């Protein structure tokens, strides 16, 4: 889930 | 008169912005100095941001595969560091805008302005809150990754924040300048959850203070209240406990307007037991949390209203 | 992902700041070229500002009477010329920091940044929308005068508001950079009263767009209405009536979040008729109409969130 | 009631 920018 | 959420000006952030590339990826440095400051996962690529070992992939890469680039200007990579989550890149030019600076750590309820960059570009500023759980509500896009958060005490930058990711939530998660994150979060792309997050019960006193600052009283009582039977519903209405140093703080908000702080604290459990009945304050339909005591002075004190 | 009030980088709008200086009036100017542009009330004091005749007030003072403050470099005045109701002083020295700049008159709903500066010194930097009735919602103080509102297109600034004084009520009226008013407000300290303000509808659909783009969906129907049924409930909540070409506007967010604009309307339509029963949009508990499509493409298009 | 800035 998390999304890196 | 009048109150809005105001950033600080961007002119001495925007001088120090820069487009950091190692392979195909491509995001924002901060060029302080004859460093340039970048989170740590632009040696990554699709295939690495799972579960990337970030010693391992540093150590297979040396100065020239480091482009950086301060608009048309190219700048040679004379060394590299890993600190923590972010990367320490030598250069062989000082920046000459570079202002006089800090590296600070911001605590839960805090604020500080957003400069959002894209290729090393400034594109836009906002003002933003550290959650207690240590996250906080921005406005992120891809590639926006090395964008700085900042306060501005005299002619001096205080960094604070540098942006990583984005978490299921839509809420952001990043680090200091130091690249300590912010909370329990790793710069890898894994379920990751924030804490529950609270009401920041002391930015409220103060945005409430500003509402009377500005003329908005219809929430004021002749009732007051101990500081204990206050934290008793701040806890129910998932509020953040009231201490006496808070009320400390709140002292010269209470002085110029001449409402005693437990004063307004029994208006503000008025409001968490009533609700507002379809009524505003300061334009807004909720109570708002994301303005320190010290915003509010910066915005008010120049006002009376009595 | 995300969306805030996005101020622009207020960089090239800080180095043309300056301080005017007339007698023991103190206000800001805007510095560009060999050009210092000012509201002209910097003539006038305290037993002035009633009902002063500007013209009379100027042709009694000359050049050295007017003391311009670049930081601590001090600018001598070479000419003056007053166009409307801003002053224009022409100096010894050309801005260096001067950017490409336009002077453009903005329409009510369109939005700009406001940087807040006191004493030639910026201070804060926000976002502001010209209301229909022609003024605006700011946070300025005592000194803010020559305050300038500023749209960034790409490299080019294109200065659209001053700041001149506030209204009873609170909100502030002001000027193009031509020294023209928004609004029938006149720059002297007599009774003014707005007109009756209304809601920016395709500003508020906009808005609603950003939300379906951040994943607030919630306020989403299956009904669906005319332009002209939709035109009639936005008049009796004080909603201005949408029209064809606000349609055309909103089409790009029509298309990258699959809804048409009237199925967006019938959502508006319930959340005027119905409210939002004590749920949130964006984090917010009322309709937002500080939003332009632009505002909201510029933010939310690199996004899908399906 | 108008005040100038």
């Amino acid at each position: 889930x998390a999304v890196l920018x | 008169s009048g109150f809005r959420k105001m950033a600080f000006p961007s002119g001495k952030v925007e001088g120090c912005m820069v487009q950091v590339t190692c392979g195909t990826t491509t995001l924002n440095g901060l060029w302080l100095d004859d460093v340039v400051y970048c989170p740590r996962h632009v040696i990554c690529t699709s295939e690495d941001m799972l579960n990337p070992n970030y010693e391992d992939l540093l150590i297979r890469k040396s100065n020239h595969n480091f482009l950086v680039q301060a608009g048309n200007v190219q700048l040679r990579v004379i060394g590299h560091s890993m600190q923590n989550c972010v990367l320490k890149l030598k250069v062989d030019t000082a920046n000459p805008k570079t202002p006089k600076y800090k590296f600070v750590r911001i605590q839960p309820g805090q604020t500080f302005s957003v400069l959002a960059c894209y290729n090393g570009s400034p594109s836009g500023v906002y003002q933003c809150a550290m959650r207690p759980n240590f996250t906080i509500k921005g406005s992120f896009l891809n590639g926006s990754c090395g964008s700085v958060g900042f306060n501005i005490d005299y002619d001096c930058v205080s960094f604070c924040y540098m942006h990583h990711m984005e978490l299921p939530t839509g809420v952001h998660a990043g680090t200091d300048l130091e690249g300590n994150f912010y909370g329990p979060f790793v710069d890898r792309q894994t379920a990751q959850a924030a804490g529950t997050d609270t009401t920041i019960t002391v930015n409220v006193l103060a945005w409430l203070y500003a509402a009377v600052i500005n003329g908005d009283r219809w929430f004021l009582n002749r009732f007051t209240t101990t500081l204990n039977d206050f934290n008793l519903v701040a806890m129910k209405y998932n509020y953040e406990p009231l201490t006496q140093d808070h009320v400390d703080i709140l002292g010269p908000l209470s002085a110029q307007t001449g409402i005693a702080v437990l004063d307004m604290c029994a208006s503000l459990k008025e409001l968490l037991q009533n609700g507002m009945n379809g009524r505003t304050i300061l334009g807004s339909a909720l109570l708002e949390d994301e303005f320190t005591p010290f915003d509010v002075v910066r915005q008010c004190s120049g006002v009376t209203f009595q």
